[PDB]
């Protein structure tokens, strides 16, 4: 008389679990990502990447390039009026 | 969480097979016991008629 066994005939529902979808995602998501890297590209040399590093990083929101660009325009147009217009 | 499920299943897979065998094996022995029951039965009847 019927000796039927559900537990080891569950083996196609043991792939069926929902976090498996997350698992196979995040072994691939974590197959190459650096833990935090060593020191990637925060600073670089484009000779204006150095400018960016001091002023236009997340390291500095300092108002200094704005000031610099402002002062440039003040220097620019006063001489230039007599040269162009 | 997933690891927890998996660990259970590993141990289960072997041990459940033991029970599978065991259950049907006992049932076979119990079949043979029916022939014993018939020995018991006929003798009981015989004593009763004789008592009458």
């Amino acid at each position: 008389v019927s000796t039927l066994i559900p537990p080891k005939v569950v083996s196609s529902k043991n792939i069926g679990s929902a976090p498996n979808a997350k698992r196979i995602a995040n072994v691939v998501h974590f197959y190459k990502s650096l833990p935090q890297g060593p020191a990637p590209a925060i600073k670089a040399n484009t000779r204006l990447a150095r400018y960016k590093a001091k002023y236009f990083d997340g390291d500095n929101a300092s108002g200094k390039p704005l000031w610099h660009f402002a002062l440039g325009i003040i220097a620019f147009g006063y001489s230039m009026e007599y040269y162009f217009h | 969480d997933r690891i927890d499920s998996v660990s259970q299943l590993q141990n289960v897979a072997e041990t459940t097979k033991v029970l599978f065998d065991v259950s049907k094996e006992t049932v076979e022995l119990e079949s043979e016991a029916f022939e014993l029951k018939q020995k018991v039965e006929l003798a009981h009847e015989a004593k009763a008629v004789l008592d009458s």
